[PDB]
DNA sequence: CGCCGTGTCCCTCTCGCTGGCCTATAGGTTAGACTTTAAGTCAATAC
RNA sequence: AGCGAG
DNA sequence: GTATTGACTTAAAGTCTAACCTATAGGATACTTACCAGGGACACGGCG
């Protein structure tokens, strides 16, 4: 505390301040030193908490380091905030710190696919749940025990049990030579037959529009976005053209009931 | 009458499932299955010329 | 054989492969230099008489 | 076969170089004086701070600038402190501290 | 397993509150099991030709 | 045929076609490549007949 | 296309330090302990000297 | 491109330079997708 | 304890450091031509053992000298990204998720990353910077070789994560069954029986 | 400066089939309805 | 993992 | 059949309000160091 007021103090006056004297600006540097030592002192010597603490979380989730430095993260933010004015010991507070930063890099940094904090309690919570009533009733509690210990619509405790399915690895040996990755089709490949399909589709379609009158396919195309992939509607056809949008609108419902007679239509089948 | 019957060992292929991260069709009948054209055969393919 | 030590080697002496075996051809999809790939018969030009 | 799928999809749709929508390319530039291109579309404010592929903000390379202002340091120490702590007894323990030192050098 | 876990709890147990019913988890043995019976190599699926 | 399976593939382009048709065609090999000696001689059934 | 991590601190290829030959200790006359020592914050050296 | 264009295949170190002149960006965050709505 | 002693009393006079950073500042501080000059009078004055080992070293002290090659990329500052669907995570039949194997790896490294950039920023003790520096490394390093370095990194079931560098080695890698070896389209298979009428 | 022992690394065929804890705050997101507007529709009419 | 051909 | 106007209803926004996610902080008895191959080639440390 000494070390942070001094320092605090000292950037006050860093601006409009006054020159203080040599020999009193020098201890006031030694005793900022002193505080940013004993920060690394104390953390230095409750790293064997951390570890300690840390050993409770190992073998599910993640890494042990990984554990060992969020509990470091932790104690340095319990020692940001210990008091001593209250007059209890240090490991007391800092298990508590310790504790939770733990908990929270398990919820963050544990999960390929991450479920955000508190989606990540409520399902621990719906794990440890079932688990009682697994040691109680013997069989797996059905969804209604959790719902009705978790006060939450069963439905929730379905959605709850679906956000946390752990992803799998594709390269696993499904053997016990093989990876689940070269068993999985690629089902968004042009598969090079629908795809021949829709190029004769429009060439054929094509054809066909260019039997009927060229305002007919002009409205036709225009509507769909056929000839760029931009559709619109009648008002827009009536402006380009310079004619009323009723004209467009009538000139749409003769050609549609053109194009559905079976002379154009036998042509057009079996690609829908 | 041993079970290795004809039924269940033809196989055959001219398009179908592309492999995930590469192509190279999947392998397999129970896929629609190209079948592996190895190193060995590449190499009596390239001694053929 | 032996990837990494090739790789790693590689790499250290800036190593530029010109594509001229039969491995590397085949490798990168190109006809290889042998038999029918060769420059000789590759471009034949043929007309009728 | 698991048939997987990558998400999104594909859309086949005749592939046009020729009719395309006006661009308009912005130059920005990171703290490392490095410029980066972005071609955004006339359609829309270019906007004034862009993630560049430096991986670092950059600002707009023309006037404008507007300057904004964000929160100051999230949390500090000290203010953790003073948070539990007033400034008469911090600065008793630090005359405390100061005597120490003073009585350690000359007595 | 489910001794290390008896022991590990056992001294955040507060004493005559405690029972073997609520001192004993049997998970780890049931899942031990279950991952015996399915998934080891030595409990094959049977062959019923 | 003892169940000695054996794969099918089918060249595309002009050039596949004709380099199996002229290279690769069963009766334009005859001579093994290493010794050339005939490989596709009688043998067995026939010989004795 | 690609994307890059920016390391808040340099690391080793693993390439050139564990493929016997260490390629980095050759280059730099580091037995393979010292660059193991070194590499993986087990022994300090020193890089400079007036 | 061009298999014929394929004239050679160098190798080499690549330096930071070069390898952050090649993305596209940085990944900063450790995430995938959504767990709910399942998009990157 | 004898470098801390150092570093307290004669500080100056030499500088000290330790991890990938002091290797990067080495070749920083290292000429090539005069370390490959001086290994050639070795070798062409000297005989025995040490002339063996000073010629095996000119072959990669060569090597960073004909080329333009810096000897720094060995060093890394920046570490590449593959691109996503080289490394896929499809939704296979049922919902259930498949990762690639190498978004985990990738994970580790810039949790560690971003860890270290915190406790940089926060200002720890050197203890626990150098040990996230430590760990950041061996992350990298398990992304690019697994197991070569201590045991393997492991994932669910006790299995080893496959890395990058094992994509490309062994009859399973990619130079050896996805591109001299192939399958192919418009192919079959069947058993086959005699036919002498053919 | 040789000879020896020990540690480490790479290699070990092709193809194919079947199936197995708790609380409190602050802030962003979406869903849901209201109001507006571009949009689709019908009826009569004149040339 | 069992299994087929060589 | 092809040129229009005047209503007449309709989906798509465009927007305001409300709840349900989301990033984040905190918690004071005391607890302080985790957990079966061979076969060849090359390189490093000891000993003479
Ligand atoms: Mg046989």
């Amino acid at each position: 505390e000494a070390g942070l007021y001094a320092t605090q103090l000292m950037t006050e006056l860093s601006e409009r301040g006054e020159k203080l004297p040599a020999a009193q600006r020098r201890d006031m540097m030694w005793i900022c030193r002193d505080g940013d030592r004993a920060k690394n002192h104390l953390l230095e010597a409750n790293l064997r908490l951390v570890v300690s603490l840390a050993k409770r979380y190992t073998g599910r989730g993640m890494a042990f380091l990984d554990l060992i430095q969020e509990g470091n993260l932790g104690l340095i933010r319990a020692v940001e905030k210990f008091d001593y004015t209250k007059g209890y010991k240090f490991s007391t507070y800092a298990t508590w710190w310790i504790r939770q930063a733990i908990t929270r890099a398990m919820a963050d940094q544990a999960r390929t696919i991450r479920i955000p904090v508190h989606m990540v309690e409520v399902i621990n919570k719906l794990g440890r749940i079932q688990r009682e009533l697994l040691q109680d009733l013997g069989r797996e509690p059905t969804p209604e025990e959790l719902a009705k210990e978790m006060d939450i619509t069963p439905e929730k405790v379905l959605e709850i049990q679906q956000y946390a399915r752990e992803p799998i690895s594709l390269d696993q040996t499904i053997g016990d030579d093989s990876q689940l990755g070269d068993f999985i089709e690629d089902s968004e490949a042009v598969v090079a037959v629908d795809a021949v399909s829709f190029t004769l589709l429009q060439d054929q379609l094509q054809s066909v529009l260019d039997t009927l009158s060229e305002r007919e396919a002009g409205v036709v195309r225009l509507r769909f976005g056929l000839t760029d992939g931009q559709p619109r509607t009648l008002d827009e056809i009536g402006q380009v053209y310079g004619v009323t949008r009723e004209r467009i609108r009538q000139i749409e419902s003769k050609t549609m009931s053109k194009l559905r007679h079976p002379s154009r239509s036998q042509v057009l089948r079996d690609y829908l | 009458k041993l079970h290795h019957l004809v039924d269940d060992k033809i196989h055959a292929r001219s398009t179908g499932p592309y492999s995930m991260i590469t192509q190279q069709p999947l392998g397999g009948k129970a896929q629609f299955g190209g079948q592996r054209f190895g190193e060995m055969e590449c190499w009596a393919m390239q001694a053929y010329g | 054989q032996e990837t990494t030590r090739v790789l790693t080697d590689a790499a250290i002496n800036c190593r530029s492969d010109k594509l001229n075996g039969l491995k590397e051809n085949v490798i990168i999809g190109k006809l290889i230099p042998a038999g029918t790939g060769i420059n000789r018969y590759r471009n034949i030009a043929v007309q009728p008489t | 076969v698991l048939r997987g799928s990558r998400l999104g999809a594909v859309s086949y749709e005749t592939d046009r170089n020729h009719d395309l929508a006006p661009r308009q390319i912005a130059r920005y530039r990171t703290d490392n004086g490095e410029e980066f291109e972005v071609p955004f579309a006339d359609d829309a404010e270019i906007p004034g701070t862009w993630l560049c592929r430096n991986g670092m903000e950059g600002t707009l390379i023309e006037g404008d600038l507007p300057e904004p202002k964000k929160v100051k340091p999230p949390r500090t120490h000290w203010d953790m402190l003073l948070e539990r702590r007033s400034i008469e007894e911090l600065e008793e323990l630090l005359k405390e501290r100061l005597e120490l030192i003073r009585s350690r050098r000359r007595g | 397993r489910m001794e290390r876990v008896v022991r590990e709890r056992m001294t955040t147990q507060d004493v005559e509150a405690i029972t073997p019913q609520t001192l004993i988890n049997i998970r780890p043995v049931v899942a031990a099991i279950k991952e015996f019976f399915g998934t080891s190599q030595l409990s094959q699926f049977m062959d019923q030709n | 045929f003892d169940g000695d399976q054996m794969a099918v593939h089918l060249p595309l382009s002009a050039e596949a076609q004709a380099e199996a048709r002229i290279l690769m065609l069963s009766s334009n090999n005859i001579l093994s490549p290493a010794s050339g000696r005939p490989l596709a001689m009688p043998r067995l059934d026939m010989v004795t007949g | 296309r690609m994307g890059h991590i920016e390391l808040a601190a340099p690391v080793t290829h693993i390439w050139y330090f564990k493929g016997v030959p260490s390629r980095l200790g050759y280059l730099l006359d580091l037995a393979p302990k010292d660059l193991e020592k070194i590499i993986y914050f087990a022994a300090y050296v020193i890089t400079s000297v007036d | 491109l061009d298999v014929n264009f394929f004239d050679e295949l160098r190798i080499g170190l690549a330096t930071a330079e070069d390898i952050r002149q090649w993305s596209y960006g940085e990944v900063k965050k450790p995430e995938t997708i959504n767990y709910r709505t399942l998009k990157p | 304890n004898l470098y801390r002693e150092l570093v307290d009393r004669y500080g100056e006079y030499f500088t000290g450091a330790m991890g990938a950073e002091s290797i990067q500042k080495l070749i920083e501080n290292f000429d090539i031509d005069a370390e490959a000059e001086s290994l050639r009078d070795v070798i062409r004055n000297g005989k025995g053992q040490k002339k063996l080992r000073a010629l095996k070293r000119l072959k990669v002290v060569a090597a960073f000298q004909q080329s333009g090659n810096s000897p720094m990329g060995m060093v890394l500052d920046a570490v590449p990204v593959i691109p996503p669907e080289l490394r896929p995570m499809v939704q296979l039949d049922g919902g259930r998720f498949a990762t690639s194997d190498l978004n985990d790896l990738y994970r580790r490294v810039i949790n560690r990353n971003n860890r270290l950039k915190r406790l940089i920023d926060l200002g720890a003790p050197e203890i626990i910077v150098n040990n996230e520096k430590r760990m950041l490394q061996e992350s990298v390093d398990a992304l690019f070789d697994n197991g070569r370095r201590g045991r393997p990194v492991t994932g669910p079931g006790n299995r080893p994560l496959k890395s990058l560098s094992d994509l490309l080695k062994g009859k399973q890698g990619r130079f050896r069954q996805n591109l001299l070896g192939k399958r192919v389209d418009y192919s079959g298979r069947s058993v086959i029986v005699v036919g002498p009428q053919l």
